[PDB]
RNA sequence: UAUCUGGUUGAUCCUGCCAGUAGUCAUAUGCUUGUCUCAAAGAUUAAGCCAUGCAUGUCUAAGUAUAAGCAAUUUAUACAGUGAAACUGCGAAUGGCUCAUUAAAUCAGUUAUCGUUUAUUUGAUAGUUCCUUUACUACAUGGUAUAACUGUGGUAAUUCUAGAGCUAAUACAUGCUUAAAAUCUCGACCCUUUGGAAGAGAUGUAUUUAUUAGAUAAAAAAUCAAUGUCUUCGGACUCUUUGAUGAUUCAUAAUAACUUUUCGAAUCGCAUGGCCUUGUGCUGGCGAUGGUUCAUUCAAAUUUCUGCCCUAUCAACUUUCGAUGGUAGGAUAGUGGCCUACCAUGGUUUCAACGGGUAACGGGGAAUAAGGGUUCGAUUCCGGAGAGGGAGCCUGAGAAACGGCUACCA
RNA sequence: GGACUUUUACUUUGAAAAAAUUAGAGUGUUCAAAGCAGGCGUAUUGCUCGAAUAUAUUAGCAUGGAAUAAUAGAAUAGGACG
RNA sequence: GCCCGUCGCUAGUACCGAUUGAAUGGCUUAGUGAGGCCUCAGGAUCUGCUUAGAGAAGGGGGCAACUCCAUCUCAGAGCGGA
């Protein structure tokens, strides 16, 4: 008789099972990133498929549309925010562009890392969940 | 529909609270109360002159239009005073983003003051439920007779 | 241990329909009627018990009935009630025939009255008083309201006959 | 009990409809009153919403306006003599709405000959004056004062006797008395 | 259903009341009143979810029951009241009078004004019909029947109150060219002059409308409210004046003033 | 977020299905299971049956306290603190649960009541209640009959209750009252004109009927029957009053009446004072509950347009015992074949009627991501329906109620 | 205000339009699914941004269009205007 | 080489069929009809208004004649209610 306390699910997963090359990839990216889940990985490739997707409804609509303006706009200052846009390149199409890279090595994980405090992204879990 | 007799029913068709004074030497006989619908609906000369009684008239009966103004073809004229109209209409299909003929029989009352033929277009005008199947009121002829004597004879 | 009722007749037991205000029931729901047996007001050999009721006194006393004599528990509390108990004439002021009852507290005997109600008092002299009062005040005042929007009417028709006066 | 519901009934195609939802309080029907002529009997019925109706059964007297004088007054109904839905009512003398029934006449006599000073059928200075200043208005007509021989007065109920606990109607004048004139000889 | 609804499921209720998703289950169902169900605010909403003088819902009865708010002059117990739009809050401790009007978003927003406005009440017409003994009466949006009005009143017009009295002051005529607040739909929140009546007989008579920026809209005869004069309103309008900001705008306004 | 792959041959290209693959707010079940947050959950089958407990009651300074109750005290010899029981009032017609029926039904989006009912809240609203009407009718306030209680009892047994004796009212039943004015009728007399008049009656509201007013489509005239106001006595009549709707016989008003007569305060709490002609005179403050009608609010009842899954191995259907319509009535809160009576012969259908099926409540919705679709919704919101099956009904503003009654079936 | 008007389909814009749900803006629940919060100082007697927008088609209303495609008319002139 | 049918064995499925076979559910004729609701009657009792007697009470104001309102009590007669 409540409302419903409203949730979603934040990973996907692979159509085909035993790409061998895909599990090679996802593999490389566990293991230079320090990741216990190819679901990590998913995670982000569903996180981004989906800014994708808003790009390219977006890239169709006629340039200077208020809500390509006001809502793609919105969108690119946000890729800003965190350190997954750069500054030059930052007119959308380039979201269009992006790579979960460029995710992956934004995050804490991979941020007490690269400037010292762990010698590697193991270390820095480690820490990190260590309070 | 109706016609002749006027004063053929068991009781007494007269029109209500509508007195007409004996000792007041009339020269009309009969004291007649009408009114307008409105919305555009000119009442019809045979409303005022004619002596039909009709309390389900809406120039002189008790009866107001009011709510929907529709129009049909008249495919039923059969019954007494009243009519059976078909209104048809296409109707959309998305899935095949086409359409279809459907239609719907609206029974509908009709004045003694008009004068219909199967075939008149119509306009009705809801009213309140004067029968089982009635919720509205013929209040216009738009047609004419479909040019009827348009078919006569030789030469 | 099922009760008579008054005029149903017969010797035997019956099931009728019983309603509010009436014999061997008590409802308990607004309008709630209820079946239920009952014995007939006729006398016999079924009968347990017989309610009887003195009419007239024999030539004998019966031991705990004419020998004895209990007091009506409660005395009366309207006005014209206890006017009419002793029989006073709307007169000789009701405040002090009214019977007080004594009750010791264990070493404080008390004198507790009923509260006499239907009294003519002061305060509802005063009520009334007000009544008929506001009525009327009310009355006045409706009527100058009306004498006002007569004026309205009357110095706007004034302005129309004014402004007919101009063109 | 009586349920006046629509849902029952066959669909103007022909249908037979199913069974949706039991029956309501408020699509209720009650008993006809079917009242009749003679000492005062009213029950009061309780409706919707509190509001009292009165539902006559057996009635004597009744409120009868004599419409083309202006006036009314309160008669004996003598008779139900027709009604137009069913004979029956007219065998039965049963009180309704549009029966046609005969009234009391003497209290309309009354009236008539002390307010023009003329008297049906066949002395005061100021009274004179108004009997005087009146004629002109005292033609009757010829089926009014012939029913007034007869000291019985042809009227049409026009208030429902189950509904209102009042049996009242109007003197029958011009066409309307002319019809039922002719339609109540012409079935003897 | 069977009789009268007590409940609101809180999820039903008008979202312009502004209640979360969550956290309990049921809302305060406004009482008969003045005012329509899904066009009131109850004084709980007000007094505890608009002015934060409450946390329990408890503590807003007590609050009340202490007779400190009153409602158009009338002290007014009732928890969950159903005040609506022109009301009069008045609380004389505080020393605060507030005033009912809607935002532009279309909510009820927290109107502050003075203790001299907080004496007379605007009131729409909605009918005006002859009453018995003769006595012709007005009757406004907020159900006030007055007796005894201007002859030259209509339906629709605009209506200035006593409120410590019952007499109708001042009215205003629905003509063209009327400072009017729109009172529902999505354009509801907005003012805007009046511009032209699209009649339409028996079927709702819609109403064009023009701001003071020369942006217009339509809407229909009953969700317009007369106020006033170009520029010059009868009551107290709050920040922003019913112009509506478009998403872009507001964005551009709210991160305008942005230096910490 | 537009992908395929394995299997007919010796080998080939096809056709084509089988199988693989991915997800499911999708059930079950199996093996394993450590931390935070979030938390669905006897729907599917059997709207199958249920032990026991509980889930509906409720009091303000302000209807009713003589508890032989408690507390005493702070005046209180009518009552006053506090308060079990019982009376009275309101509530129990919301909530919660289920998805059984239901396929033009429900639901929906859109309408209508000039087609009705409505406790309540909110704003309005009431000088008339008596009677041949001077030897007066309680209004300084009219009548009992009851619980609780006391006491006498009955049955194995219940929220069973009998006989007796007391007593309250904002319960029950009664029943007075207040200004001026005018409008209508009658009318004693006096007296002839063209005619005018002392004083007797009726005129609150509601109910029922008949009648009239409710104008306005641009402007003028003669006459008959009544007959109003001012005579400059042949006559004039001049200013003349108008609400609303697209639309009414609407709001509103007048006339003649009618009624086993609706309402118009025999009520409660704090204060307790003004003003003398010193009468327990006459007044007077704040708000409580009530009270008729109108408006308002919460509602409800019907209701216009259009939209449903499978099915022709269902093509004709509807009027027995209303089927479609007319008249009148009855019944309803009211529209209507809702019902009755009379009368007619109509109403739907390959643009698929009518019938059958549904493991069918409807909608917001959900699952599946090129698009078009396909599939699903018993289930947190809305609407409907039901309380083991059926009917019937009391109370009431609201129920055809079931944590109400009555009867039948199980 | 009086007097009359051939009927449509299509398309546009608009009004009327519950929430939750979806799409989506803002805010660092430490992240996140969420929630609609919150953010700032004089943190000893306040200050203040919000709680958006979009879809919401079929049918009904309202408004602009005059291509496409239907419909009606003057032949026994019983025609048009005056 | 492949291959067709009768015939023979084991398993499984569906069909036809004496029993005018059986079971559940929804409708339903005719007959019997409980129950509340309406209505004609009923009157265990229990009062009511009207007509009059027999004993006291209270006075519209008198030297004798004269005279109203409220309440209660028993032989006896009309108009209705619960």
């Amino acid at each position: 008789p409540r409302a419903p306390r409203t949730y979603s699910k934040t990973y996907s997963t692979p159509k085909r099972p035993y790409e061998s090359s895909r599990l090679d990839a996802e593999l490389k990216l566990a293991g230079e990133f320090g990741l216990k889940n190819k679901k990590e990985i998913y995670r982000i490739s569903f996180q981004l498929s989906k800014i994708r997707r808003a790009a390219r409804d977006l890239l169709t609509r006629d340039e200077k549309d208020p809500k390509r303006l006001f809502e793609g706009n919105a969108l690119i200052r946000r890729l800003v925010r965190v350190g997954v846009l750069s500054e030059d390149k930052k007119k959308l199409d380039y979201v269009l562009a992006l790579k979960v890279e460029d995710f992956l090595e934004r995050r804490l994980q991979t941020q007490v890392y690269k400037l010292g405090l762990a010698k590697s992204v193991h270390h820095a879990r480690v820490l990190i969940t260590q309070r | 529909s109706t016609e002749l007799t006027v004063q053929s029913e068991r009781a007494f068709q007269k029109q209500p609270h509508i007195f007409n004074n004996p000792k007041v030497k009339t020269s009309k006989r009969t004291k007649r109360w009408y009114k307008n619908a409105g919305l555009g609906f000119k009442t019809p000369k045979t409303a005022i002159e004619g002596s039909y009684i009709d309390k389900k008239c809406p120039f002189t009966g008790l009866v107001s239009i009011r709510g929907k103004i529709l129009t049909g073809t008249v495919v039923s004229t059969k019954m007494h005073r009243t009519i059976v109209i078909r209104r048809a209409y296409l109707h959309y299909i998305p899935k095949y983003n086409r359409y279809e003929k459907r239609h719907k029989n609206v029974p509908v009352h009709v004045s003694p003051a008009f004068r219909v033929q199967v075939g008149d277009i119509v306009t009705v005008g809801q009213c309140r439920p004067i029968s089982k199947t009635v919720r509205f009121n013929v209040v216009k002829v738009s047609a004419a007779a479909g040019k009827a004597n348009k078919q006569f004879a030789k030469f | 241990g099922f009760p008579m009722k008054q005029g149903v007749l017969l010797p035997t037991r019956i099931k009728l329909l019983l309603t509010k205000n009436v014999s061997c029931y008590r409802p308990r729901r607004d309008g709630e009627r209820k079946r239920k047996s009952v014995r007939g007001a006729i006398v016999g050999p079924d009968l347990a018990v017989l309610a009887l009721v003195i009419v007239k006194k024999g030539e004998q006393e019966l031991e705990g009935l004419t020998d004895t004599t209990v007091p009506k528990r409660l005395g009366p509390k309207r006005a014209n009630n206890i006017r009419k108990f002793f029989g006073l004439s709307k007169e000789d002021d009701v405040r002090d025939f009214v019977i007080r009852r004594e009750v010791t507290k264990g070493e404080k005997t008390y004198t507790k009255a009923p509260k006499i109600q239907r009294l003519v008092t002061p305060q509802r002299l005063q009520r009334k008083r007000h009544q008929r009062a506001l009525k009327v005040r009310n009355a006045q005042a409706q009527r100058e309201a009306a004498a006002e929007y007569a004026q309205l009417l009357a110095k706007r028709l004034s302005e129309r006959k004014a402004e007919k006066a101009e063109i | 009990g009586i349920s006046r519901d629509s849902r029952h009934k066959r669909s103007a195609t022909g249908a037979k409809r199913a069974q949706f939802r039991k029956k309501r309080k408020f699509e209720l029907g009650r008993q006809p009153a079917n009242t009749k002529i003679g000492a005062k009997r009213i029950h009061s019925v309780r409706t919707r919403g509190g509001n009292k109706k009165y539902r006559a059964l057996r009635i004597e007297t009744g409120n009868f306006s004599w419409a083309s004088e202006g006036i009314s007054k309160k008669t004996r109904i003598a008779g139900v003599v027709y009604h137009p839905s069913n004979n029956e009512l007219v065998r039965t003398n049963t009180l309704t709405k549009a029966a046609i029934v005969q009234i009391d006449a003497t209290p309309f006599r009354q009236w008539f000959e002390a307010h023009y000073g003329q008297t049906l059928g066949k002395k005061s200075k100021n009274a004179e004056r108004k009997w005087a200043a009146r004629a002109a208005s005292a033609k009757i007509e010829s089926s009014v004062e012939s029913q007034f021989s007869a000291g019985r007065l042809y009227a049409c109920i026009s208030s429902r006797p189950g509904q209102s606990g009042r049996c009242d109607g109007y003197i029958l004048e011009g066409e309307e008395l002319a019809f039922y004139l002719r339609r109540l000889t012409a079935k003897k | 259903a069977r009789g009268p609804k007590k409940h609101l499921k809180r999820l039903a209720a008008p979202h312009h009341w502004l209640l979360d998703k969550l956290s309990g289950c049921y809302a305060p169902r406004p009482s008969a009143g003045p005012h329509k169900l899904r066009e009131s605010l109850p004084l709980i909403v007000f007094l505890r979810n608009r002015l934060k003088y409450a946390l329990n819902g408890r503590e807003v009865k007590a609050i009340l029951m202490q007779r400190h708010v009153k409602v158009d002059g009338k002290v007014r117990t009732d928890t969950t009241y159903p005040a609506g739009f022109m009301d009069v809050i008045t609380l004389d401790a505080t020393n605060e009078n507030f005033r009912l009007v809607y935002d532009v978003k279309g909510r009820f927003a927290v109107h502050r004004i003075t203790d001299e406005e907080a004496s007379y009440k605007l009131g729409k017409v909605k009918k005006v019909q002859l009453g018995k003994k003769g006595v012709p009466y007005v009757v406004t949006h907020d159900g006030r029947t007055i007796r005894y009005p201007d002859p030259n009143i209509k339906v629709n017009d605009t209506v200035k109150i006593d409120l410590a009295s019952g007499k109708i002051t001042d009215f205003i005529k629905f003509d063209a060219g009327k400072l009017v607040y729109v009172t529902g739909g999505r354009n509801l929140g907005r003012i805007g002059t009046i511009v032209h009546k699209e009649r339409h007989d028996g079927g709702f008579d819609l109403v064009h409308i023009k701001d003071s920026l020369d942006n217009t809209f339509v809407t229909r005869l009953n969700n317009v409210f007369v106020i006033g004069e170009q520029g010059k309103p009868y009551i107290s309008l709050p920040k922003g004046k019913g112009i509506k900001l478009s998403i872009a705008e507001e964005r551009d306004r709210r991160r305008a003033q942005q230096g910490l």
